[PDB]
């Protein structure tokens, strides 16, 4: 059932959700210890974060309803829009996940260049490793887009069936890689708190 | 050790999300039995 799996789907990203918002709190730690105030960009990253994150939380609670609507009616076997609309749901919930990521990546790269050198210890990899995954989601996202707008379209008329499948596998690489950038951003911080607290 | 049971958390959501990823890729592989 591809309505299951859009709830795992879901729920990987509620889990990645709390994986994110513990990087936040990692990095507002080590903020406090290297910065001087929200100077030179933080009050802002400060904002943005919370600004990303309410609109998350928003995303998350209409597609959890989306998903409770979609399984009351499997019986129904008409719901190809529903499916679709969850779908849909599922890559601006990503998206904004991303962002996210952006603005953690983004909060490490100033610590880090603050108290170490960006050659040592991993961190040429890790540029290296941040940046691929970067790109790589940016281009997943992007072919979501694109397969969602035509989804919406094959709905109209006889099966777009093969549309949903793919874009499944669109949604399910997108949060693998976020996964990665997760565990990056992780690495990245540890090395900060190991140096400096 | 706030560092020791947040790096706790991180690395035991970090293994619900991989056994997710599990099961959608283990529902991926029954969807392209569809294609």
């Amino acid at each position: 059932g591809i309505v299951q799996q859009q709830n795992n789907l879901l729920r990987a990203i509620e889990a990645q959700q709390h994986l994110l918002q513990l990087t936040v709190w990692g990095i507002k730690q080590l903020q406090a210890r290297i910065l001087s105030g929200g100077s030179g960009g933080w009050m802002e990253w400060d904002r943005e974060i919370n600004n990303y994150t309410s609109l998350i939380h928003s995303l998350i609670e209409e597609s959890q309803n989306q998903q409770e609507k979609n399984e009351q009616e499997l019986l129904g076997g008409s719901g190809g829009s529903g499916i679709v609309q969850q779908q849909n749901n599922l890559l601006r919930a990503i998206e904004a996940q991303q962002h996210l990521l952006q603005l953690t990546v983004w909060g490490i790269k100033q610590l880090q260049a603050r108290i170490l050198s960006g050659g040592s210890g991993g961190w040429m990899e890790w540029d290296r490793e941040i940046n691929n995954y970067t790109s790589l989601i940016h281009s997943l996202i992007e072919e979501s887009q694109n397969q969602q707008e035509k989804n919406e379209q094959e709905l109209l008329g006889g099966s777009g069936g093969s549309g949903i499948v793919q874009q499944q596998n669109n949604l399910l690489r997108a949060i693998e890689a976020q996964q990665h950038l997760l565990q990056l951003t992780v690495w990245g911080i540890k090395q900060l708190q190991a140096r400096i607290l | 050790x706030t560092w020791e049971a947040w790096d706790r958390a991180i690395a035991e959501y970090a293994a619900r999300i991989e056994a997710l990823i599990r099961a959608a890729q283990e529902q991926q592989e029954k969807n392209e039995a569809a294609l």
